[PDB]
């Protein structure tokens, strides 16, 4: 059967999904996530879009503005609109599977709603593809691959220039924040290869 | 986050062993989510953060994969030129271009809503603006426009059956991430993935560049430039977020450096110690590195040379002899709260004093506060992430190497005094602080161990569980949030692969409305503390044999 999804859980409660097409496969995944981690997933969804203060109040307004200023949601929706049908099925299947379990939860809340929803006073809403993509962007692109301190570096550099003069302030900056250090222990041994590019380390752009 | 991959020539009783320890902090419910996917070209098993569609840690029966943070520089800031008159515009290649903008309303439970505007140029969203200089800073990411494709490369890679197929998917992952490979034939591999900018000559990537047009990136470097190695001559791949390769530049963060003092040396020493390792020995590296003090190795030779001419009754020298007898492995006493030897406390107080006398004194306030931490700072709940060697301490290590360090010492950090005199002064500070709190008999010093908390708040600081759901562990372990091990072609089984993991507190986070906790809510929490692990199943037979329940759905799109 093309319409069948079989879910088998092991002795540690880990789900295994058996399905025959992409959309059913990721629908199974979505559905067991909604069974196991629905409050965690809903707070992660609010965390990555900056909608926490709607359910938790004034202490999260700064947090939500900071999240919203760091991305451009239309750019993400445009990436989703360019997917082929096979790729789009992954994301749509997953949201649909979650929604099927959220439909049962919102229909029978006396036994199926996660206690924390009662505790924090609000109920789960339905997901779309954008929401599944934003779980991965808000937490992996948007802050595990977004590190810079360039503005603060320039403030340190300026402060070292005042202390030690212009040429000397730059050489101390290179002492404290070197661009490369040839004695660093590397995962690839020098007999296999080295990085070919060389970079300016003089702030030549000013 | 660490990882060690052991190939054919270093493996004992297998062809390849991969051990991964992603370090994101510790949470309740668990950071990652275990999941097996069997259909549509997929046949996979493992666990992945926030149950992403693609599994960051797992295997497909032919190849296995894992990740650590790359920390390459893939973000630069562009200083945009504004105009007092004609606001919302910025100069770019000789014309005044209009910014993209969008309005946002923040709805607040029991408050008034707040609306603000987000601005974006061709370089990226505006971080901050300086009205005085009429400058706005745009953060520009090399991966901008490829977030979704990176999510998809991590999903498609689960189908690869070899190096060549797997590197085609690595070439599409655009974030700065290390990726690791192992396979049934014993091959191993590593790629420092992501999109890196092709910068103009003279661009110093540690500081901002004018956004008026001449400094614009030329494009993105090709995938051939990304550091990668397949079947290395050494027989193994080890990483603890250290540099990928000789001459590769790191993130521009002021607190992040790749220098001669690096914690990956701790993994290297254990893998070079034995000619071959078994799976049980590869797993056991998690326990040693978890408990290892990272600064002993670095500064013990300096301490020894400075106190060599002192007498036996000089307290400074006794502190050094305690350190000389220790191997650096912390172990809890029977009380479950103090460490067996005082070594970490001694290095902590010594290093704080050394940094205040050297690095901190050469830097103007308020930037001196970036370089004063010893690396031991925690609270009662314990570290929020991995233990590392602090920036201050990496800079100090270069200074104590003298002309053996490749980094020019533009300012003498010892300020004209012989090194030994600064080392002995800090050691007198140390003896004064510690003896006052514990007394003079070093042998009965009971210093406080670090603990470990599974927090109810996520890494953003947002609740994802009630506060009582927090779990406490007595021993702090410098190890992955989850650990997983894949062993290919075991001589000890008929199975072609064997794999294990541990996802604590458990698979489920469900609590019924009456307060009944799911059966799999905390069944992995004691396992985690004792360095245990559970089996990961992949084949149908194995899944059926260990099944606890089954649910069948009938759905049509
Ligand atoms: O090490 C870190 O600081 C966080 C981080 C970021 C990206 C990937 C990671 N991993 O285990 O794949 C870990
Ligand atoms: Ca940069």
């Amino acid at each position: 059967s093309s319409s069948e999804i079989k879910i088998v859980r092991d002795e540690y409660g880990m789900p295994h999904i058996y399905a025959n097409d992409t959309w059913h496969l990721f629908y199974g995944y979505g559905y067991v996530v909604a069974q196991d981690r629905l409050f965690q997933m809903e707070m992660a969804r609010r965390s990555t879009q900056g909608t926490v203060a709607e359910v938790l109040g004034k202490d999260f307004v700064k947090f939500d503005k900071d999240i919203r200023r760091n991305y451009w949601p239309d750019a993400i929706r445009a990436q989703i609109a360019a997917l082929s049908p096979e790729d789009m099925s992954i994301l749509q299947g997953y949201a649909d599977g979650m929604n099927a379990w959220i439909d049962k939860v919102n229909t029978n809340p006396e036994t199926l709603l996660p206690k924390q929803f009662n505790t924090f006073g609000f109920t789960p809403k339905r997901w779309e593809p954008f929401d599944v993509a934003m779980i991965f962007v808000g937490t992996m692109a948007n802050r595990f691959s977004d590190s810079t301190s360039e503005i603060d570096n320039l403030a340190l550099l300026t402060a070292l220039k005042d202390k030690y003069g212009v040429s000397q302030g730059m050489a101390v900056f290179n002492q404290l924040k070197w661009l490369v250090n040839p004695s660093a222990p590397t995962t690839i041994a020098v007999q296999e290869s080295n990085y070919p590019l060389k970079f300016n380390q003089q702030n030549s752009q000013t | 986050s660490n990882m060690w991959v052991i190939g054919k020539s270093k493996a004992q009783d297998a062809k390849a062993i991969m051990v991964n320890g992603p370090q994101f902090g510790w949470y309740a419910p668990a950071y990652t989510y275990g999941i097996g996917l069997h259909g549509a070209g997929y046949d996979v098993t493992g666990n992945t953060p926030f149950a992403y569609p693609g599994l960051v840690f797992g295997h497909n029966g032919v190849i296995s994969w894992g990740s650590t943070a790359g920390f390459g520089d893939d973000v630069d800031i562009f200083a945009e030129r504004l105009s007092a008159e004609k606001p919302g515009y910025y100069l770019h290649n000789g014309k005044w271009v209009k910014m993209l903008s969008r309005e946002e309303t923040i709805t607040v439970k029991n408050g008034q809503a707040e609306t603000f505007t987000v601005w974006r140029t061709v370089h990226g969203n505006i971080l901050q603006t300086d009205q005085t200089t009429q400058t706005a800073y745009a953060k520009s990411r090399a991966w901008d426009g490829k977030e979704v494709a990176s999510l998809l490369a991590w999903t498609h890679q689960m189908k690869a059956k070899n190096w060549q197929q797997w590197t085609q998917q690595a070439a599409k992952q655009a974030l700065t991430i290390n990726w690791y490979y192992a396979d049934v034939n014993g091959n191993i591999g590593y790629v420092h993935t992501g999109a890196y900018p092709d910068r103009q000559s003279g661009h110093d990537p540690r500081l901002p560049v004018p956004g008026t047009g001449k400094w614009d990136w030329k494009g993105l470097l090709p995938f051939e430039m990304n550091p990668k190695v397949y079947n290395p001559q050494s027989g193994y791949i080890a990483n603890w977020n250290n540099s990928p390769q000789k001459d590769y530049p790191a993130s521009d963060l002021f607190a992040f450096l790749w220098g001669g003092a690096d914690r990956v040396t701790e993994i290297d020493r254990l893998l070079e110690q034995k000619p071959r390792l078994t799976a049980d020995q590869a797993w056991d590296v998690i326990r040693q590195t978890s408990r290892q003090d990272l600064n002993l190795r670095l500064f013990l030779p300096t301490l020894q040379a400075a106190t060599s001419g002192l007498t036996q009754s000089d307290p400074r020298r006794q502190l050094v002899e305690t350190l000389t007898r220790w191997d650096g492995i912390n172990l809890l006493n029977d009380d479950g709260k103090t460490w067996q030897q005082p070594g970490s406390a001694i290095l902590n107080v010594w290093l704080t004093s050394m940094l205040k006398r050297t690095v901190v004194a050469a830097v103007p306030m308020p930037f001196d506060k970036w370089y004063s931490a010893s690396g031991y700072e925690t609270t009662q709940d314990g570290p929020t992430g991995s233990l590392n060697i602090s920036v201050g301490a990496k800079i100090l290590y270069e200074a104590v190497q003298g002309d053996k360090s490749p980094i020019p010492q533009a300012v003498d950090l010892f300020a004209g005094k012989p090194q030994q005199e600064v080392v002995l002064a800090a050691l007198e500070d140390t003896w004064e602080t510690l003896s006052k709190r514990y007394g003079n008999n070093v042998s009965n010093w009971k210093t406080p161990a670090m603990a470990l908390t599974f927090r109810a708040n996520n890494f953003f600081g947002v609740p994802q569980a009630a506060a009582e759901e927090t779990r406490h562990q007595a021993e702090y372990q410098n190890r992955g949030t989850e650990n997983d091990m894949i062993v290919f072609s075991p001589t000890t089984s008929d199975r072609p692969v064997l794999a294990w993991d541990v996802v604590a507190p458990g698979q489920s986070g469900f609590i019924a409305p009456d307060g009944t906790v799911d059966k799999h809510y905390e069944d992995q929490l004691k396992m985690y503390e004792n360095f245990g692990r559970k089996s990961l199943w992949l084949t149908k037979q194995d899944v059926e044999a260990h099944k606890e329940s089954q649910e069948v759905l009938h759905v049509q799109r």
